[PDB]
């Protein structure tokens, strides 16, 4: 699963058998680390009009 | 794939079920690849 943002400690709990969470437009928000069984929110990088 | 999923609840009605709500959690994804039309539950006998 490739993408670019920020990457955050997370206060979410995911069951054993999830692995990412999926926001309202189905784009990864929340990964399970594969290697250490933790959580990370993963914020998108800043977007701004020049 | 037969899929199971599962939950367990502690209750203490004595008849009927239950009435409430809870998910039930995937257990255990089974690879079999088998028709399956017709099943039947295993109980275990009392001797004295
Ligand atoms: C290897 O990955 C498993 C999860 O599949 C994890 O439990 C274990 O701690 C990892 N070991 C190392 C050395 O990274
Ligand atoms: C599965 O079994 C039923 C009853 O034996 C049969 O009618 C059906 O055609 C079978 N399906 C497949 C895909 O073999």
């Amino acid at each position: 699963l490739t993408g670019t943002g920020v990457l955050t400690e997370s206060n979410k709990k995911f069951l054993p058998f999830q692995q990412f969470g999926r926001d309202i437009a189905d784009t990864t928000d929340a990964v399970r680390d594969p290697q250490t069984l933790e959580i990370l929110d993963i914020t998108p990088c800043s977007f701004g009009g020049v | 794939y037969f899929k199971i999923y599962s939950k367990h609840t502690p209750i203490n009605l004595v008849r009927d079920l239950p009435q409430g709500f809870s998910a039930l959690e995937p257990l255990v994804d089974l690879p079999i690849g088998i028709n399956i039309t017709r099943f039947q539950t295993l109980l275990a006998l009392h001797r004295s």
